């Protein structure tokens, strides 16, 4: 039908997740500098 | 529904396609980034270094281990670390604070590693091959080395201590 | 009489989950370990062969990580792409699989439970371990040889019967996931013939660690999707289905396993962002490869949840959540492989990390990549395959499935999945926390201070993942003990899900057809990557001695 608003906060959730995870990641590899 | 949700559906997955590879791309700059700063040096050397293990604690910089620390540039030392069966060489590591410390470790036995907590230094251990790793640690303190690679029955146990003086 | 290929996939079914079921014994004791709790004088009481935590640590890696994957992958892609062409494979040849793959572990496990190959399911060298191991695991792995040829034999069979005509989609799937699967299974197969083998007999007295390790993750990574497609090929073809639902797209399906084919194989170098002596050139090559493998799975992410919605709104589905409780959660067929996939998001996540070169180092060879993992095969491919039994298994046998044994699914699947993210919080912090992995971290217990409140988790975990294992050995061993056979259901086709087709689902569909020249893309991606590195590798070989310390 019209307009897939579930599998779009899906891949939502995920690229919100992959970024935590890698931003996350990225500032600790700043302070073990 | 149905034969609405195709024509839709090609739309909305090439612009999720699109993002991704954009959002990805932002990460490649990223990865970039820390390969063009100071913090790069803890990737390993590419340069094949090949030693004789067997004959590593009598003949090479790994035989005296109070010659470990030796000054190798005006504001740069490097130290020879021994990563054998469940212990460090030697065990401590003294070096300046400030200063480039170039890590030079091999192994007599088995893969090891070589794990400096509180810092970005993880390397694996080869026997038969020199890991050059590079940091400079900007705070004094004690270091502890964990080996993160199973190396035997007495794995568990097998740490190092590197103390930065002041 | 009727279909003699289900014997032998069944077959390969059983002797997976008494792999699981043996290896997965150990976790427990393991998730223990890394909650400070020393379980382990409790389990030399139950198997007093058992002589260190290491051994279990080999155990529990090789049954579960390598043999039950294999033997499920084994199962699914051959029996499903021939029961889809209705034409029966070699039987002579598919018994040649079950055959190889039986004896095969049994030289192998041997001297494992002997405590004679304690050297973990990576066997990095100069660690020796005896030499029935490593032979018996070189003909295991062989048997995927037999296992390609037999899935090649009925492409080129209906590609006769019916010139012209596009490949039926499970076929091409399978098809595509056996040839990247040969290309890559190379890496392992030249590392045991010409430097493991020899050396273990006595022909050689070294092995270079660093080729043996290089050649090693040649196949490593690509091992990995080898044990994922299976379960993205019933997650694509028959759990759309499974929701009530269809499947969006065919091409966006049959892109992201040519999408694998393709790259699956050149990235193993992420394993070796530590490693001396790669110019750090191929390792950032490596790494924005390993970033494009990542697509594949990122564009399921969407074709699936699709699916699944889509499926929800014809059931009834309502808001933005809406469709999700429209969904079947009372099937457990349904329901195990959709929290995997859940679980998949944040494991997702943690692969992305670690591809990233220099953040590799961050975690790195901590209790980080369990958590990492554990989430991908021990909760997507697992769940996916203990799914894959309440639909799959009435087709082999004709046997029914009940109620109370139907909600003992979902039971055993939920208490599974609750318990994989409880573990996942757990070793994922005591990484960043800078605990080592493959450690038996209990024995030295004032250790890490630090890790006080994950190591509770694992304990948390440790408990739960016990009581979810032993409910499905239960449940396993409940099914094949009564007798009481349906052989109407037995002949009644598998849940294939119905399929999208438009005015362009000719056009790339087409493109995508050209295996051979793809197959020769796939060959020359894997060349261009590893041949560079390999060759300077081959020109200045060091082999070490021999070790044991077991
Ligand atoms: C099945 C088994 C595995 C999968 C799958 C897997 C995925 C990845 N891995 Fe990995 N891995 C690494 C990179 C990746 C990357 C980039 C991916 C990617 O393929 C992952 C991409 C995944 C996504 C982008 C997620 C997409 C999400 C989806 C598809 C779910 C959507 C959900 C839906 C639709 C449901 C919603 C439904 C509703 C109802 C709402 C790296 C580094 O680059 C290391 C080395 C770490 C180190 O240094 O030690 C590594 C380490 C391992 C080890 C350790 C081996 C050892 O002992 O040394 C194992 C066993 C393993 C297995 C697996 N790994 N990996
Ligand atoms: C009962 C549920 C399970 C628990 C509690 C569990 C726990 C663990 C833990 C904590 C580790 C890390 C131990 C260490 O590195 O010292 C581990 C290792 C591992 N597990 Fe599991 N596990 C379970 C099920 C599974 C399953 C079903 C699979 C197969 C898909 C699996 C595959 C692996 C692999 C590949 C390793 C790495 C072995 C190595 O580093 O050599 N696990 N397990
Ligand atoms: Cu040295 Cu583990
Ligand atoms: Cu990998
Ligand atoms: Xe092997
Ligand atoms: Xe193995
Ligand atoms: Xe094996
Ligand atoms: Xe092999
Ligand atoms: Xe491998
Ligand atoms: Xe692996
Ligand atoms: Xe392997």
């Amino acid at each position: 039908e019209e307009k897939p608003k579930g599998a779009l906060a899906v891949i939502l959730v995920l690229t919100l997740t992959i970024l935590v995870f890698w931003l996350g990641v990225y500032a600790v590899f700043f302070a073990r500098g | 529904d149905q034969h609405k949700a195709h024509k839709a559906i090609l739309a909305y997955e090439k612009g999720w396609l699109a993002f991704s590879l954009a959002m990805l791309f932002v990460f490649i700059a990223l990865i970039a980034y820390t390969l063009a700063t100071h913090t790069a040096g803890v990737i390993p050397a590419g340069k094949l270094e090949r030693v004789d293990p067997t004959t590593v604690r009598q003949e090479g910089p790994w035989a005296d281990p109070a010659q470990a620390v030796v000054q190798t540039g005006p504001n740069q030392y490097t130290v020879y670390v021994l990563a054998f069966a469940f212990g460090y060489q030697p065990n401590p590591i003294e070096v300046p604070q400030g200063a480039e410390i170039v890590f030079k470790i091999t192994s007599p036995d088995v893969i090891h590693g070589f794990h400096v907590e509180g810092t970005n230094i993880n390397v694996e251990v080869l026997p038969g091959e020199v890991s050059t790793v590079r940091y400079t640690f900007k705070r004094p303190g004690e270091y502890r080395i964990i080996c993160n690679q199973y190396c035997g029955l007495g794995h568990q146990n097998m740490f190092g201590t590197i103390v930065v003086k002041e | 009489e009727a279909y003699p290929e289900k014997k032998a996939t069944l077959y390969f079914l059983v002797l997976g989950f008494l792999a699981l079921i043996v290896g997965s014994l150990f976790g427990p004791f393991q998730a223990l370990n890394y909650g400070n709790v020393d379980a382990y004088p409790l389990l030399k009481r139950l198997l007093p062969f058992v002589q260190s935590y290491y051994q279990g640590l080999t155990l529990h890696g090789v049954l579960n990580a390598i043999v039950f994957t294999q033997l499920f992958a084994q199962a699914i892609m051959v029996y499903l792409p021939a029961r889809e062409l209705n034409m029966r494979p070699n039987m002579g040849l598919m018994w040649l699989s079950w055959w190889m793959a039986f004896i095969g572990l049994v030289v192998a496990a041997l001297p494992l439970l002997a405590n004679e190959a304690t050297v973990l399911y990576t066997f990095y060298p100069p660690l020796k371990g005896h030499w029935a191991f490593y032979l018996g695991a070189s003909v295991f792995v062989l048997s995927t040889w037999v296992s390609i040829y037999i899935v090649l034999d009925l492409w080129r069979r209906w590609k006769a019967a019916n010139p012209g005509k596009v490949t039926p989609l499970v076929t091409y799937m399978a098809v595509v996931f056996w040839l990247m699967w040969f290309l890559a299974s190379l890496g392992l197969v030249l590392e045991a013939v010409l430097f493991l083998l020899p050396w273990s007999f006595g022909l050689v007295e070294g092995v270079d660690p660093l080729v043996a390790r290089t050649l090693f993750w040649w196949t490593g990574h690509p091992i990995v999707y080898f044990w994922l497609l299976p379960a993205y090929a019933i997650i694509y073809t028959i759990l759309p289905k499974q929701a009530g639902g269809r499947l969006v797209s065919d091409p966006m399906a049959r892109l992201a396993f040519l999408l694998f084919l393709l790259l699956s194989t050149p990235v193993g170098f992420h394993h070796q962002f530590a490693d001396p002596g790669i110019d750090p050139t191929w390792k950032m090559i490596h790494s924005v490869l390993t970033l494009f493998v990542a697509v594949p799975s990122l564009m399921t992410a969407f074709t699936v949840a699709a699916s699944l919605e889509f499926a929800g709104r014809l059931r009834g589905g309502r808001g933005l959540f809406g469709w999700i409780r429209a969904l079947p959660w009372d099937n457990p067929a349904f329901v195990a492989p959709v929290l995997g996939l859940l679980g998949f998001i944040p494991g997702g996540a943690g692969g992305i990390v670690n591809a990233s070169f220099t953040l590799d180092y961050v975690v790195h060879n901590t209790a980080w990549v369990p958590g990492h993992f554990h989430l991908q095969v021990a909760s997507l491919v697992t769940l996916t395959a203990m799914g894959s039994l309440y639909w799959l298994l009435p087709n082999l046998t004709g046997k029914p499935i009940s109620d109370a044994q139907r909600r003992l699914g979902l039971a055993v699947v939920w208490l599974w999945f609750l318990g994989m993210m409880i573990m996942a919080v757990g070793l994922h912090w005591a990484g960043l926390l800078n605990v080592p992995r493959r450690a038996y971290i209990a024995q030295v217990p004032d250790a890490y201070p630090h890790a006080a409140v994950p190591m509770v988790f694992n304990v948390l975990a440790g408990i739960v993942l016990l009581v979810a294992l032993l409910l499905f050995i239960y449940g396993l061993f409940s099914v094949l003990l009564s007798r009481e056979r349906k052989p109407e259901l037995a002949e009644a086709p598998l849940p294939f899900a119905e399929v999208i087709s438009g005015p362009e689902d000719r056009r790339l569909v087409l493109a995508m057809d050209r295996i051979g020249f793809w197959f020769a893309v796939a060959a020359i991606l894997v060349v261009l990557a590893y041949g560079p590195t390999l060759v300077q590798l081959f020109g200045h070989l060091n082999p070490v001695p021999g070790w044991r310390l077991w």
